[PDB]
């Protein structure tokens, strides 16, 4: 829209972030002020602060904002595990009557050990030839949100159709598991002679192959 | 309750209405001349 | 106080949604209740804002005249009515509370925020779904410990509750999302982590409980004998 | 810049009539105008306001419905109590109100015929200078009333003030007098003096004229 | 539960200073609208000024000058001043409380006379009647408002008709009063009719009797 803001920004446990949401001159250089919110991924929004000097109730003395021209300035004094939220500048535009909001920013304090990840494939079962569908499964585990690339082959040509990826679920132990799933029909399982999945992390590359027969 | 009443009232904008009570749309051009640089001057003629 | 909403609403593309936005702990007061929509992978836009005194809603002009909201004294809650349904209009629409000030920028600022309610559009129509058996082979027990779990297939109104025994298991249990696919259905996936000396003497079952379609199916797995 | 005329002045009603009351301005105005009633004696009170809505401690009897032009104010029940005068105002840009005349609303009463009683000025009068000659009406129904005096078969003008009192709470009877004012060395000039009225009442104008000095 | 009370009326000259005094009880001199309605006797209601929550004040075209309107916030009264009055100022106003375009509070008033004149004694001329039959006194050049009267020191009651005061052009008002008698008692009992007022005090006992010629 009319209002631009960073995509993405890296913090740090100690060191200062700046935030630049900057925007037209009929909203953001005009005389109108800038609101901030923080969206944290599974609760509603709430005001940060409001009028570019003033902070209400319940939000920490670590969050302050300023105005400098037509650009708007947020700083942060330390960064917690709970600021990872995505946050907006909120500001009145004249020439579209009515409030408007920023792009949004993504600021993601986090670590991991990641390792190498582990893939294990389950080969459908007799029942399933019975529904007149084929679904292939290959189960990823123990591995980073990063490079979760899937490739499906057949020992002679790469499998282009059927083919997505699922967003992976935190477990217990800070961990992140998904799958994938490969529609196909039981008139040509039987067609091949071995099917595999190949998972690309971090350039380590493990390939695993299942017998149907 | 009594005494405590909405600051904002409506504006009743009927076509029967007279004259000096017609809408009418209002523009205002607020001029200010700091020690900045001036951005916008006047126009360039473009005559014959 | 605070601002509560609706449950999750599924409709068609091309239906009309309403809900309610109830305040609890006193009612809308004086202050403009407004309406503010977020959307995964982009930002917030702003369809207009409620007075609770006069009736009165100023709309936006990015969007028509294909949406209303109204208020009632009586009860204290806000409505609104939104007319041709497209699957662009997937997002949760939130209900907000402005809070006024004096001075030189005048701009509104959101205080209070509703707890949420979640639209989504589908074509697809509710169908009964299946549950298949998963086990593991012979090759992949290598060690003491076998992956094994139930997968949910053909499930129109979103992933449903997994629970293993009735419950009567919380430790390695984890729970798969969905995802988006050509037909536009969903499917999840379930593995547990159990020693392989439990095999011969417990069985396992997977208990689905699906609410908008009033079933319940029992079913049992156990690992393959041919391999 | 705005005037303010109403149709209506003085009206008759029984208890089961509307009043049906008028009220029209000069420039259109919407949905912006209040009545009030204002007893003799009695501070006045508010009715309703903007023409549409009703006061919580008025009697829900009143209504009004105008859009632009034409107002009215009428009443499905009409009580004895709400015996007042009618006023409807309008504000400007500058909270600049105006009021307007006032409209009575009178309980009907017999026409009956106005009785008159002529009284011509005692003796004691002769020594201040000034010579005072009035005649009487009473039991007289409705207000139109001729006052005309008749001195020497000659038409006077500018001479005499009405005087009209508030109706009674027994039987709503009006009486009516006027009061002539002249010098002792006019009052000599003059021998015939008299006051005729006209009314529904009577098929005939009724004169009493005396003389000066007659017994 | 409003309760407006005003004071200061009385008789002055059209050559001097007057300054008023509007109370309010449960409301506040700084926070509403505020108007000066001023009716005249025997013609509607009128508007003279209105003043706002804030410093600002407006006035009606003939009244534009010579008035100053002053709030007090020490002992919440409204204080309006006249540094210039004329014969036509003569009326009854209430001052009031009110909102935008309306105004439904409303308060009592306080009679105000303006003239050149000053007090003067009611001069009581009998009525004789004529030979049912009408009897009464006309008070003629008194001043000021108002004259009370009375009939056989209250005992009679019925057929009482006064006559409201009539400004004449010599800046005195006028009375007359009238009672029905029936003319077999005319030669039996004997009718005096009272006239006083506090102003002057002066009390006259003047009967009226049908005897005589002219």
């Amino acid at each position: 829209s009319v209002l631009t803001q960073p995509p993405s920004v890296s913090g740090a446990p100690g060191q200062r972030v700046t935030i630049s949401c900057t925007g037209s001159s009929s909203n953001i250089g005009a005389g109108y002020d800038v609101h901030w919110y923080q969206q944290l991924p599974g609760t509603a929004p709430k005001l940060l602060i409001y009028g570019n000097s003033n902070r209400p109730s319940g939000v920490p003395d670590r969050f302050s904002g300023s105005k400098s021209g037509t650009s708007a300035s947020l700083a942060i004094t330390g960064l917690q595990a709970e600021d990872e939220a995505d946050y907006y500048c909120q500001s009145y535009d004249s020439s579209l009557s009515g409030s408007v909001f920023g792009g949004g920013t993504k600021l993601t304090v986090l670590g991991q050990p990641k390792a190498a990840p582990s893939v294990t494939l389950f080969p459908p079962s007799s029942e399933e030839l019975q529904a007149n569908k084929a679904t292939l499964v290959c189960l990823i585990s123990d591995f980073y949100p990063g490079a979760v690339t899937v490739a499906w082959k057949a020992d002679s040509s790469p499998v282009k159709a059927g083919v997505e990826t699922t967003t992976p679920s935190k477990q217990s132990n800070n961990k992140y598991a998904a799958s994938s799933y490969l529609s196909l029909t039981p008139e040509q399982w039987k067609s091949h002679r071995s099917y595999s999945c190949q998972v690309t992390h971090e350039g380590s590359t493990v390939e695993k192959t299942v017998a149907p027969t | 309750g009594f005494n405590c009443y909405f600051p904002l009232q409506s504006y009743g904008f009927q076509p029967t209405n007279g004259v000096g009570y017609q809408p009418y749309r209002v523009v205002v051009l607020s001029f200010e001349l700091l020690h900045a640089p001036a951005t916008v001057c006047g126009p360039k003629k473009s005559t014959n | 106080v605070q601002l509560v909403e609706s449950g999750a609403e599924v409709k068609k593309p091309g239906s009309s949604v309403k809900v309610s936005c109830k305040a609890s702990g006193g009612t809308f007061s004086s202050y403009a209740i407004s309406w503010v929509r977020q959307a995964p992978g982009q930002g917030l836009e702003w369809m207009g804002g409620i007075i609770p005194i006069l009736g009165i809603a100023n709309y936006a002009q990015k969007f028509q005249g294909r949406v209303t909201i109204t208020a009632d004294k009586s009860t204290s809650t806000a409505y609104m009515e939104l007319s041709s349904l497209r699957s662009e209009d997937t997002a949760v629409y939130y209900c907000a509370r402005e809070n006024g000030y004096s001075g030189y920028g005048a701009a509104a600022n959101f205080d209070l925020w509703g707890r949420g309610t979640l639209v989504t559009v589908s074509s697809a129509s509710t169908k009964g779904p299946s549950v298949f058996p998963l086990a593991p082979s012979s090759k992949s027990t290598s060690g003491g410990t076998a992956a094994l779990g139930c997968l949910v297939k053909d499930y129109f109104p979103e992933p449903v509750t997994v629970s293993w025994n009735s419950g009567a298991l919380t430790s390695g249990v984890h729970t798969f999302p969905a995802v988006l696919q050509s037909s536009g259905l969903y499917s999840l996936s379930s593995v547990v982590t159990v020693p392989s000396s439990s095999l011969g003497t417990q069985t396992y079952i997977c208990n689905v409980n699906h609410k908008p379609s009033n079933t319940k199916v029992d079913k049992k797995v156990e690992p393959k004998s041919c391999d | 810049d705005i005037q303010m005329t109403q149709s209506p002045s003085s009206v008759s009603a029984s208890v089961g009539d509307r009043v049906t009351i008028t009220c029209r301005a000069s420039q259109g105005i919407g949905s912006w105008l209040a009545w009030y009633q204002q007893k003799p004696g009695k501070a006045p009170q508010l009715l309703i306001y903007a023409a549409s809505t009703l006061q919580s401690g008025v009697p829900p009897r009143f209504s009004g419905s105008g859009s632009g032009t034409d107002f009215t104010l009428t009443i499905t029940s009409l009580q004895p109590e709400d015996f007042a005068s009618y006023y409807c105002q309008q504000a400007n840009s500058v909270l600049a109100l105006t009021f307007g005349g006032g409209t009575k609303v009178e309980i009907k009463r017999t026409v009956a015929a106005p009785s008159v009683f002529i009284f011509p000025p005692s003796d004691e009068q002769l020594k201040s200078g000034t010579a005072s000659v009035v005649c009487l009406l009473n039991n007289f129904y409705p207000r139109e009333a001729k006052v005309q005096w008749k001195v020497d078969n000659a038409l006077q003008s500018g001479n005499s003030q009405e005087s009209v009192t508030e109706q009674d709470s027994k039987d709503s009877t009006y009486s009516l007098s006027s009061t002539l004012t002249l010098s002792k060395a006019d009052y000599e000039k003059h021998k015939v003096y008299a006051c005729e009225v006209t009314h529904q009442g009577l098929s005939s104008p009724v004169t009493k004229s005396f003389n000066r000095g007659e017994c």
